[PDB]
């Protein structure tokens, strides 16, 4: 039995002074409470709208540890159903993607329509002489599904704020990648799936608040990798200014630049394409977001992405000491086939399971998780003090709470959000606590 | 069937593949690199589960790349290893290659042969880390005028839909 | 520490309306309480009397997760001992079957007689100067072992009802297979052992209450499999009537028939043998039980069998998410060698680890167990409403509580029995609760 | 020792076994079925632990069958697979056969050879399911007048006393 | 959450009558309480001083489940640090042994000196504008490290008694192996590491109190193994007297002898060397400890060794059902190279992972652990009654509490110590309880 | 490269190694013992992780022995097995040897050949116990005047730093 009553989350996190206790990456009751309160209420990434273009097309994904199917309706809308039959909880769909007209349970034979209604129970008059009400036994539907510029977000709860109110100011930085051109964006060529033996909070924290690690972890890649013109040297060497936004658990960070240059890893054709479309990008977005082609972003809890490389990642928790990585390569829908092939090659070469840069990150997370087994290795305080007390609001058109790029405002905000969600019942209390914390951080 | 090679040709090609695997195992990366041809193409794709109707029609869900390397790309990975700053390979992993089911067939191109083998790659890392990769490999070998062979192409198939190792830092 | 106090079993099962919560297949404290109260008190199948025919013959089996040895005494009786030494709890026997005169601990050398007495402690005068009382340090004996028509049942408790009172009315249906001829029955050629990654309740529920699944799960086998005369087509197509008995957790089900026809899967020689011995079977048992050669039965908790195929199965729980299958092929002791070989071939071809029919059942159970990891996939109600409210008692010589074959009276009764055993201390309260439930089901 | 075959005969029989394994891996079940002889016998038994006295005397506890198939039985299993209603193989599993330690000996029957190999069968199913079967296999091959070979008999040994996979839906 | 409040340790151990309940080898909350109170306070073996001879030399070991690094300082002393960085708890050292000048975290780049001070934080002025106090963020140091005749013992606590007061009378028996010659001892050729699937208490209890098992477990080795003169036959056959010391959890046992003969397993050159140096050994130690060349010893909790074979072992717990074995071959520093090679060959042939004698011990422990899964196999009392009530104090120069060699005073004392440590907060109460128990055992 | 052997010599040596492995698998320990030469040396060392500077310089942390056996030592282990009191092998474990990547080279000593193979040893014990050992082996074979071969030396490499099996009661 799991009883959160004797748990005290607030004693393991100190966001005021910047300390953390590493037990949170190992405790299993913590993981069960997470599955109940974090992934049960927050918006989660389902799929891109370009993977279910026509009616009856489906896609098999996860929402936490739960299997979910996302299917495009007959009128144009999109629905998501818990992938579980109502008779012995058998799995109704097994493929990755495709077109279907009905989901048929392989165990007994109950059949459901693509809108979740029960349309065929074999031998109903004999097996159910008193009558079966087919309306109550439809598939379990996700009550909240909403699309944002091509990305579909689902939520199990109904008292949560809408997708726009939940995203808040991170939409301003996400539009910089979604809204570069006319015609939206689209996914190119499949999904990469693998497993890393680490708690799900490590990659979230790194992609929300760590650009610092790139100075020393990826030094070999910088030495070795850096035939059209790519970036001469890594941006942090020549950058004039920098910015990191951290708020409500969402994080973003990048370096200011004078010309549309991506990082050194990208192939030449990608950089040429970005230079070509800089004019349109500036026309739509502005000067700051059109020159932003290198950085890191993260939407709480598990939606990470990078700007220049055009890579998107989703982090599925599997227990308190594992995570599964889903990786997408997303480009602009108005590009050509050769540019799309170049984008695919660059993204899969740089950030795959065998890419020059993911190697070290995965190794380090696994090492931390291995070290955390002992009793004294998970009861010793750590340091979250980078850039503490230097938070300010800009007034030149960039919104939110800001700091220098080498700081940990985003990680502290994420941990405060996580501890506030775990320790509160209703979403209103979460909002009130977050508002109080954001009032405190500025004074 | 295809016009198969004689006994001696099979012996020579099998010995060449054995020696390449030994070079990869003995941590002689520069020599292994010198064993490859200039126009090498070193690819690997993902694996997906399709619907029964899709399987019958011949339709498959979209795939992607895991390896897409020329010779310079492999050189560049080796040079990354040689710097000593590759934290993913410190300490280096110990790997063993088992090559079986060697099938050798000719090709219409003169003096270029096609090879299909099954491979088991055992990768053991520090302090109780083990991983098994099992699959098939379609290689091509070119015979030079100096009685020596060069790897002209290599295609690798990994039978895991969801790879269970956090990275693939070792060459197949 | 396991404390059943905060557990509330009755909230997870609704046998009145026919609903169930899938958490019961995953909770580990539930599994520990099961090991304490279900397998600690109910009668469990040990072995067939034909596997220990002579004095000193033994057989190594399990009772729950506990290793047990069943040995035939010198006077003709049978005893069962917990396979554990009294000095550091070392295992005293390792083989599957054989003849022995004493069990010798391989760690220090304590030796026990085949009746559980301690007969040799090496260097007793030196090691135990104050004297060791060899009488208190005998092997742990199962206080209740009883044989029924060849099958040996053991029980750890002593306040439970006897084997006959515990079996109740399922003996009437079990005699239909055990008591066909003169001379009893016997096991033919070894045991099949394998492991399925599913909770032990799935196969029990299926073999107690599911004939419905055979319409759609085993459709391919029906198409492909259906040289002496076998059954023309599956029985459910041509059957005139049907019957399912469910009571006290035991279940049985079959179709009425006009001629002694088994299912389509059985080999021709088996059907010829049954047709030949129909006369004697009718003479001993009667008209109904002699024509019964196709159906399913289950004795709570883990004794399953099928009639025509002559296959018997035992389900050993291994944790909350695994089970081990032991499979026996039992025939009539008065048959010939060729008929016995035909029986073995038929049973192992049809219901082995590689038989046409076990494939789908194991796959479906494993899929359900895999789906049950998530938090929302194990907190959603299911449907146990088949044939609800149609229970009646026949008056033509068939005893118990009855229903049509496509119903779930047996599964609901089994779940009520399981929840009553888990939530009560003494067997008397179990009996009272079951009597009250059986009073309620008819009104 | 037995009157062993020459180099060429060993090469031919080994290549035939490799091709059969490739056919089983490439999901060409009808062709594999066409590779077998009419009187095939495709058996497999269980494995038990005996007492030391039983081992010395040569006595063993009783065993049973896991596979007992003629050619029509294998045909019937393949036809069950082809219907698309075999829920145990939807989606189909991906298997690899590694054949090693190929020992080939003659037999008093004219033009029938006996073969003993060790096999490792890697069976990967959907989404992180892996299983290894390791064992030995005693086959027999008949040479026809058309220079082609047929599998006359196959005996399989699996070294697990308690099989750890819920089913064996793949052919060995 | 782990709450020791509902645990009652004293009900599982009965040291007065000599009974034990096998649950203690399986309970996971018991294992967590062990990691907190046994390994968190008691002195643990780190390394031999001959493995870190020069300044800057380090060695990577464990203290419980915690990784620890032991490094030799610049002035000659020795320090031990928890192998964990202060920024995300990354592992700073990975090798087994070597020479280093600084430990560099591979994740971000924080660098530490060999004395645990933080000497380099990359980009401190930018990342930490408010200033970082490098003094508070040094490596975690083990507050108590002390060397005894070459063996380094570390302790996490500071209220524990010193190493000499904690060892007590076992130092008298340990000097018999450490102090044979002039110049101390030294390790020869590497460490053997492997994993055994058993609780850590089984090998500790066997090496503290079991010489009995050698009569029947190692009978085959005695038959087969027993070209310079070795021992004619095993010592227990011809020995005139015997002695077993058990106190404060430490245990020792051996047979009296008339000539310096080791066991039968040792190579001839080892026995010749011992015969040669008998004169010096008698001069330094005395008659009793110079003829002692065969026996078993154990220092609580996990330091085991044997006399004649010159083998030392350390037992690292890995969960409640696994243990990791580290094995050392230690000889006298004043010997020659050929004698050292003979010692290495003998020790690795006799007590390796493939030695004639460790085979059976590991097999038996694994079998006991496998049997302990069931519910009735871990709730049945065992027998600790060997030699009970025969404890006496000698008066011929051998200190402590004594008994005949075939007895279990040492095991009962160890279990009482373990139960007293688990059930008490401060070390003073442990000492008082142990003193009361030792008063009781004599009356 | 080394002066390699012809086809026939490779065939003969590979068949000899296969037969030895089969003898070890078929529990014929006396015959396997009779297959070895008098001066056999049957060694095996541990494996350690070194610092990058140590790897570049060629320095390694100290190692030790796991196997150091002459012929009489192996005889003595077999005789321990034959007594029936070896509780570590009651019941005996069932093992399979897979030998691959057979590379055969000559030596300056007349009629003594060097062999390098990769090995996978599958050890299954009673009731769901499995263990895989993967590694490489450097053997030497001497040809006698009776057309028969003898194992003159065997060096075994195991790629686990921390061995995960409680004992190694089976011969490699």
């Amino acid at each position: 039995m799991t009883t959160p009553s004797d748990l005290n989350i607030y004693q393991l996190i100190d966001t005021q002074n910047g300390r953390v206790t590493p037990r949170i990456y190992t405790d299993p009751d913590i993981y069960q409470l997470e599955l109940e309160r974090i992934f049960g209420r927050c918006w989660l990434f389902l799929a891109h709208e370009s993977q279910i273009p026509k009616p009856g097309d489906f896609f098999n994904t996860y929402m936490g540890e739960d299997a979910v199917v996302v299917v495009r309706q007959k009128d144009g809308s999109i629905k998501a159903f818990l992938n579980q039959c109502r008779h012995r909880a058998m799995r109704v769909s097994y493929a990755d993607c495709g077109n279907t007209r009905a989901f048929t349970c392989p165990y007994h034979g109950w059949s459901y329509g693509i809108n979740g209604e029960l349309i065929d129970v074999p031998l109903e008059p004999r097996a159910y002489p008193q009558g079966l009400c087919k309306s109550h036994w439809g598939l379990n539907e996700v009550p909240c599904v909403e699309s944002y510029k091509g990305l579909i977000f689902g939520n199990w709860d109904t008292s949560a704020p809408g997708l726009r109110d939940y995203l808040g100011d991170i939409a301003w930085y996400l539009d910089g990648m979604l809204d570069r051109r006319e015609g939206g964006t689209e996914i190119v060529g499949g999904v990469q799936k693998w497993v890393i033996n680490c708690n799900w909070k490590f990659p979230a924290e790194q992609f929300a608040s760590d650009q610092y690690h790139a100075l020393f972890s990826h030094a070999s890649a910088v030495q070795v990798l850096g035939g059209d013109g790519q970036t001469a040297r890594p941006v942090w060497e020549t950058a004039k200014d920098a910015l990191q936004f951290g708020q409500d658990g969402h994080g973003s960070g990048f370096f200011f630049t004078e010309k549309p240059d991506a990082n050194v890893w990208v192939d030449g054709a990608v950089s040429s394409y970005y230079r070509e479309t800089y004019a349109e990008a500036e026309q739509r977005l502005g000067e700051v977001r059109a020159l932003r082609l290198a950085g890191h972003n993260n939407i709480f809890p598990t939606l990470s992405w990078l700007n220049g490389t055009a890579t998107l990642r989703v982090w599925h928790p599997r227990g308190p000491d594992q995570v599964e990585v889903w990786a997408f390569c997303i480009t602009d829908k108005a590009a050509s086939d050769e540019v799309k092939a170049a984008f695919e090659n660059s993204a899969t070469r740089a950030f795959g399971p065998a890419g020059f840069l993911e190697q070290d990150d995965s190794e380090n997370w696994c090492e931390i998780q291995k070290l955390l087994k002992g009793h004294r290795a998970r009861n010793s305080k750590l340091c979250l003090e980078m850039g503490l007390g230097q938070e300010k609001r800009r007034d030149d058109g960039i919104p939110g709470i800001t700091n220098y790029i080498f700081s940990e405002t985003a990680a502290r905000g994420m941990y405060q959000r996580w501890a506030d969600l775990l320790s509160s019942e209703s979403w209103q209390e979460v909002l009130d606590k977050t508002a109080a914390y954001q009032q405190e951080v500025m004074k | 069937m295809s016009a198969q090679v004689s006994l001696e040709l099979h012996h020579r090609i099998s010995q060449f593949l054995f020696h390449e695997a030994s070079l990869l195992d003995d941590w002689k990366f520069r020599d292994w690199l010198a064993q490859l041809d200039e126009e090498i193409r070193y690819t690997m794709r993902t694996t997906v589960n399709a619907q029964t109707r899709d399987r019958r029609k011949g339709v498959q869900p979209p795939t992607t790349w895991i390896f897409n390397d020329t010779k310079d790309q492999l050189e560049r990975r080796i040079a990354r290893l040689e710097t000593g700053m590759a934290w993913a390979e410190e300490p280096p992993s110990r790997t063993r290659h088992l090559i079986s089911n060697c099938q050798i067939s000719e090709t219409d191109i003169p003096n270029v042969f096609a090879v299909r083998v099954n491979y088991l790659l055992y990768r053991a890392q520090k302090e109780r880390d083990e991983t098994f990769y099992v699959g098939t490999r379609f290689d091509k070998v070119r015979r030079l005028e100096d009685d020596n062979w060069r790897l002209l192409e290599r295609d690798i198939v990994l039978d895991q839909a969801v790879i269970t190792s956090h990275n693939l830092s070792v060459l197949f």
